[PDB]
């Protein structure tokens, strides 16, 4: 069951969720494991928040273990082709897509919470048939696997070696951690 | 006086608007030189031609009417369609403004068959009460000899003979005229989003503006129809306000630098002040209505003690001074 | 089904089931085992109910066996940051994450019914894998237990000594015990 | 759950769907494996929109891995038979059908994300039952097989060779390399 | 204060104001409420202050009063909340004394009335000296 909040404005009172009206006020939520549906619900939101008002932050936070890679490249793509700034917060975890996706905001404005936790590792896959196709499929998901370290490396700003070999294995790192890593800036810890 | 006798003296008092001082100069030229002819010669009845303005919030539409109108000696009188101006419960008739402008004119009917009154805010009551205003305000539009009986004996004038010209601000009216003659979807990668604090094309596609736009921001037909002439204004960007300054005859620079010459203190503003307190009148979105506001502030602190203060010939204001930085400096001698 | 109940306003009649009535009076309900969707759900209701009064009280009802570990902690941390006082009542029960959002309400404001009970447990976790893949995962689920440790200790007053060796197994306490130990301060009885 | 969003319009308050809000803005989405069910809705859209106005643009978001291939063929059709022209912006991936869609779209209005990817593979099948009927359904997936290539060219501007070499088995193809081989006209990375 | 240091005309306008009204005057010469500290001013500065008015009243039976610093801050204050400006000092100094002009004249050997923040506050009664 979704609660159903009520806003009290000029022309009258208004029926909206939880979730809507949050979205509202420029918020989305990245809730779940990464698949091709949930990742295009969140780019249709971007989009409109953009036309809205295309100078607001947008915020969204990101709380899921992961899921498919291609899903959340799609995601990443509209954070950077949007004028507005994309500001992410980890709330409770983010690991594999969640980590890239909390790392691929604006720079300056990405926050976690003191007790959430970042994981990051290689891109995971796997393929099954004759030699020739299996050959392809290792291609491809190794130049997937580069593409991913160059871009995490832009924004946290560490070096392209010290990228691939973090990302060998899976790292937890807690969220002091985490700024001194580069993923985010700050830690909201309480409202002043 | 000419159509362009008209234009060369409102454009002294008010910048810019140049297609809307064009339409507007022709229409009330049009309108009065058909209500000098009070003989009409040829059987041909002249019939009124009532004006619509159209343009953003502070663009100036409120002070074309008056200022046009006090060009000539004619009464000039306005309402708002804010207060549902109706005779009953919908709210207060206008009516009684039109005995306003009558008493203008030494209470005189004859005279006051030359009014100008305008009414404002005219699209807040686009149909969604708001329909029931647009109706009663039908017949007042054109020619009704119904209205408050005056008490100077009850006569009865009407309302064909006085010019009427109703204009507001509307509110998403670029938006339908963009879906109609402009393509390209507003939300998506390929959508052409505009810019909020860039790209002010509003002005120019208010231009291409028809009545079935008007239709379906919530205008009845009939209010349109009695409506044939239609002017657009553009709004004034952060370099229209720095010339609001200067040019226009009674600018706000002038009349406060000639009131302190009275006590042979001149001061001058500096182009570099000038377009400071454009740029911060901006960020406020009152328009031209808040420069007099900020401006008498800034100059606030020291006009009062420039009375009492001895010893001075001229005074200046400069940009960091604006900012409240420094104070204008004074020239002792 | 969720019953609709109607209130009473100037306005007029307004429609709301039992869940939205309750959430309108700054009241949240914790029920099901804890998890990503459910615990979102939950942080966003927090956050709507600072904006619109950021000085009330929010009460929010613990009744859950409890869930995954990473999810509650978004629902600690929200707590701990919105300037609100939250006030935690246990309700039939709370254990495993349950117990720890119990202790972590606003001091002075934590209450408990008094056939309610309280149980605390060390985190249960576990992987599969290559011996470099389990050791990682090992001193992961290992911090996490040092960090709730202190967690619960800073709110229930106890040393952090003897938190550690009373999460070593299941511990069931009763209303009366939970007082003594500090997760809650008072039990309620009847209305007074 | 799918968001409400609200439009505002001087006629007064509307309640749309973050998918319904940018369909009335003539936006389509292609989402989840290619069937029956779903390529009949988007032939929908695409008609009503063309009604509404026959001049502007109709978009489409590639987004999936593929699908059946007759389910495939429908939307095809439409778009070369609409009046209005069909652009096509690939998110996230575009394999199988997803990959031919893309390249379907009307010439100077094909666009891709810059990490978006593109695959290309020759129609998959297969048949079981009596020698007589398995050599037929042969011929048919065979005749498939080359009309799918000739479309692939006429668009793509390459080879009817070219592209059945590249068919025979798996390709992948980055975002700067579909613009290349002809799949796209340009890549979308920051507003201008 | 705030509110009213800012104001437009079509705030005017909707309140009731007939537009051309409003134009009429440009210059809009907004007060705002009294504070604690302009309202201690104005308690004791001014010549018909009420703490004055209220020592000439008890002259007429030959009884004086005076009021400690430390109340005049909390009268203050007091009327603040009541947000009616300077006349809700008149009134809670009324109330205040209201006790001591209900007995003084009937208690016989009075001299002198001393009045503290706490007296005010309503946690002792008003002290008195007999003479
Ligand atoms: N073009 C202009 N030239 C000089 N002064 C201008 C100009 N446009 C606006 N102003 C000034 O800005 C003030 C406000 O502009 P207006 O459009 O007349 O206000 P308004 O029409 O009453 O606004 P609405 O429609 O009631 S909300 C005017 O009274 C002028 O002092
Ligand atoms: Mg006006």
């Amino acid at each position: 069951l979704v609660p159903m909040v009520i806003e009290q404005t000029s022309r009258g009172e208004r029926s909206f969720d939880i979730y809507s009206r949050l979205l509202k006020e420029r918020v989305i939520f990245l809730t779940g494991q990464v698949e091709d549906h949930m990742a295009n619900l969140i780019v249709a939101q971007m989009l409109f928040l953009e036309a809205e008002n295309p100078e607001k932050d947008i915020y969204l936070y990101i709380n899921s273990p992961g899921g498919v890679i291609t899903a959340g490249m799609s995601i990443y793509d509209t954070m950077q082709f949007i004028k507005p700034d994309v500001s992410t917060i980890c709330m409770g975890q983010a690991a594999s897509m969640g980590a890239f996706l909390l790392t691929a905001g604006a720079k300056g404005k990405r926050f976690c919470l003191p007790n959430s936790r970042v994981m990051i590792h290689q891109p995971l896959g796997g393929y099954q048939g004759q030699a020739t196709d299996i050959e392809i499929h290792a291609r491809e998901i190794l130049k997937v696997k580069g593409r991913m370290n160059e871009l995490m490396a832009l924004h946290t700003g560490q070096s392209l070696e010290q990228i691939e070999r973090d990302t060998e294995r899976d790292r937890f790192l807690s969220a002091p951690e985490a700024v001194e890593y580069g993923l985010v800036d700050s830690i909201l810890t309480h409202r002043n | 006086p000419t159509p362009h006798e008209i234009r060369n003296h409102l454009d002294d008092y008010v910048i810019g608007q140049e297609q809307a001082k064009k339409v507007l100069a022709v229409a009330v030229y049009n309108h009065y030189k058909r209500l000098r002819n009070g003989d009409t010669s040829n059987g041909v009845e002249l019939g009124k031609s009532n004006i619509l303005l159209i343009g953003p919030t502070g663009s100036g539409k409120t002070l074309l009417a008056e200022t046009l109108a006090r060009l000539l000696d004619v009464p000039f009188t306005m309402a708002d369609a804010t207060t549902l101006t109706e005779a009953g419960y919908v709210g207060e008739d206008v009516e009684n403004i039109i005995q306003k402008l009558l008493q203008k004119c030494d209470y005189d009917v004859q005279k006051a068959q030359r009014g100008i009154v305008y009414i404002d805010e005219i699209d807040k009551i686009s149909r969604k009460s708001g329909e029931g205003v647009q109706q009663a305000l039908l017949k007042l539009i054109e020619g009704t000899v119904a209205a408050v009986p005056p008490q100077g004996e009850f006569l009865q004038v009407d309302t064909s003979k006085i010019l009427f010209i109703c204009g507001g601000a509307f509110a998403g009216l670029d938006k339908v005229i963009s879906h109609r003659v402009e393509t390209g979807s507003g939300i998506g990668f390929g959508a052409t989003v505009k810019a909020k604090s860039d790209k002010a094309s509003e002005g120019e596609l208010l231009a291409q503006v028809e009545p079935e736009d008007l239709i379906k921001f919530g205008l009845i037909p009939e209010f349109i129809g009695r409506l044939p002439v239609v002017a657009t204004l553009n709004e004034l960007s952060e370099e229209a306000l720095i010339q609001i300054l200067k040019e226009p005859k009674n600018a706000l620079t002038k009349q406060y630098q000639a009131l302190f010459n009275l006590e042979g203190v001149d001061l001058e503003f500096r182009d570099e002040a000038l377009d400071a307190i454009a740029k911060k009148a901006m960020a406020r979105k009152t328009g031209a209505r808040g420069l007099r506001s900020i401006v008498e502030a800034a100059l606030l602190d020291t006009m009062y003690d420039l009375p009492s203060m001895e010893d001075v010939e001229k005074v200046v204001i400069d940009e960091s001074v604006i900012d409240g930085q420094s104070e204008p400096l004074l020239i002792y001698g």
